[PDB]
């Protein structure tokens, strides 16, 4: 019974990582040209 | 001399755990996840470049534009007679939302949606016209206004 | 969350 | 499978 | 192969 | 709406 | 008739364009010509449906 | 050598056991939450120039 | 490929690959090198980007290897900038795209 | 007809080059000339399923 | 007034 | 039954490794001749 | 889908 | 299903 | 909070 | 996860 | 060698 | 053997 | 698709 | 007829030369004239099987 | 790894 | 002695 | 020496 | 194939 | 290690 909130935790450990992952936005660049 | 062939034997058992075939299948495993984690929910947005008519008069409803997280839209100023409109200046309410690059001289705004469906709106004032243009920035439609050719109801310094 | 989407 | 309504929807047993 | 893709599709359409 | 990667033959 | 085609949606209001290229905006209770009365708005779906039975969409070749 | 396999199997249900259909729902509900938070109370205002 | 600039118009992929260099060079309709005004690159830490500073060459690396984005570069004398949308880890590797604009 | 070949495949659109050299992005649901309407869009094995039972791969000289 | 994504079939 | 999970730990000290060693997209450079 | 959207739309301009 | 103003009015089983 | 919202 | 891949 | 391999390969596309 | 949709598939005795 | 290195005869 | 010969092999691509100078590069299943279709690349051997029997190596002046 | 190497 | 792929394989008793 | 190298690798070339 | 410094007469 | 060397 202690399979399910183990596997509770190292799952959510991972999501946290990933929903963290997918929350940046990397800002766009402009390159000006000579 | 048999116990140096069972050492070995545990050798590559425990130096390299992974044999080759394991090394594929992880790797394998890596890139699917990684996909997995890569896929877009749903619908992907469609690249599509419009143009429109901007109408000034009182009861016209401000043009829309169409965005998606993390990409460029180019919205690019023209007159009646289709010729460049150099932008005077703009403000963006919610910049927090929607980041604008702008070099200063040029008729283009590039605008990328910083956040997935929070939307607001953009005043741009123009070179010409007393009455600068008023933009509905909305994210996360079924399209991408990839680019846009604004058609501003006025004549531009250039005919 | 619909069946028609 | 799982949908974009968050629901999991999936097929039971198909090959090919 | 694409029949377990294609049975989850009407699957879900199926049920809202 | 169906996610080939989200696969089970 | 003139037929029009979602150019945006979301929760609430519809901006919504012509074969004229007409620009509007709706909301759930907004009297539209020829499809007549909206009865609701399903962002997500990108539909849009009136009293008229017809069912308002993202334009094919921009959805 | 069956040691291996069930180890093996072991492994790619710990160091990612996100199998690619979960991490899919993931994201989904993901987005899904923060569309929830992104729908304004209602029919947003009407966008309209007056005069 | 051809580009068409016509609303309306679907703006061209770019088939890259996860470390390797995609070389997109700007020529008109003639043929001839069209140099690059500015650009602009979306998704910038899955995508990198180098350019000398004249030259009418972007070469692209594809930082994420499936993670997708689109681009902007603006180019001499278009008013109009030319739009690209590249995507990472497709079955083919564009080394090098020709980009026939329509000016 | 005019034969379609693939370049750009994810879950999702598909980007899609004629023999005419025309270029296309399609969903699961819209409509192809000649080739129907599409029923499904395979990014992993990089297939498209049409209404005309015609697939739609990459091409021979490009895959 | 409807949220449809508190919608539920 | 201890020797499953021993195995289990060393091959996770691989594996992270070698996920670290896909993760790394080295950046090319320009160089610009004379 | 719909159908739910309509009744509960319908239910809730009957009751204040 | 929740309108503005906090009171939940919900429809009890619908398909489409 | 009225229904005629 | 596919047999046509 | 190579039918080992081949055996394999039909297997996989054999079961998908 | 392994594949790339992630399932294993093996031969099972071939020889040259 | 195959990936010989993992090979066994 | 014309006789190919491995430039390179990996797991996946292999690059070809010909005897007159083409150069070409295939893949698990891929169409080379005269010799058919590709049916295995195995890359440790530097050897392609093909649907006609032959097979393709490294050359013998390039190994 | 064969023996055909 | 053993080959480059992994597996060993040795003569038994062999004099010159 | 020559001899026990050639029937190993008779006996690696036999064996896959 | 044969590493024959590994070798044994 | 063979006795020709």
């Amino acid at each position: 019974q202690q399979e399910i909130q183990q596997r509770t935790s190292d799952m959510l450990t991972a999501a946290t990582q990933l929903v963290q992952d997918w929350k940046q936005v990397e800002t766009q660049v402009y390159t000006e040209g000579t | 001399e048999v116990i140096d062939k069972k050492a070995f034997k545990d050798m590559t058992r425990n130096l390299y755990p992974l044999n080759p075939e394991q090394v594929v299948k992880l790797k394998q495993i890596y890139e699917t996840s990684e996909y997995a984690k890569a896929a877009t929910p749903g619908t992907p947005p469609k690249p599509t470049a419009t143009s429109q008519f901007v109408n000034l008069s009182p009861g016209s409803t401000p043009p829309v534009i169409r965005l998606s997280q993390g990409f460029v839209s180019s919205l690019v100023f023209l007159d009646s007679t289709g010729a460049p409109w150099p932008i005077a200046a703009y403000d963006l309410g919610d910049p927090s939302s929607f980041n604008i690059q702008w070099d200063k001289t040029s008729n283009t705004l590039m605008i990328q949606a910083t956040k997935l469906y929070n939307y607001g709106n953009l005043a741009v004032r123009l070179r010409g016209l007393n009455t600068p243009v008023m933009l509905t920035l909305i994210p996360g439609q079924k399209a991408v206004d990839y680019r846009v050719d604004l058609r501003v109801q006025g004549y531009g310094p250039n005919a | 969350p619909f069946g028609a989407d | 499978r799982v949908s974009i309504g968050g629901t999991v929807y999936t097929a039971k047993k198909y090959d090919d | 192969c694409t029949d377990a893709a294609l049975a989850a599709l009407e699957y879900h359409k199926s049920n809202a | 709406c169906v996610s080939m990667i989200g696969g089970s033959r | 008739r003139i037929i029009y085609y979602i150019q945006a949606v979301i929760p609430g209001r519809a901006w919504l364009i012509g074969s004229n290229g007409s620009t509007l905006t709706v909301r759930e209770g907004s009297k539209i010509p020829g499809y007549g009365m909206v009865k609701l708005i399903d962002s997500l779906q990108g539909r849009i449906l009136t009293s008229s039975g017809q069912v308002i969409k993202f334009s094919q070749e921009d959805s």
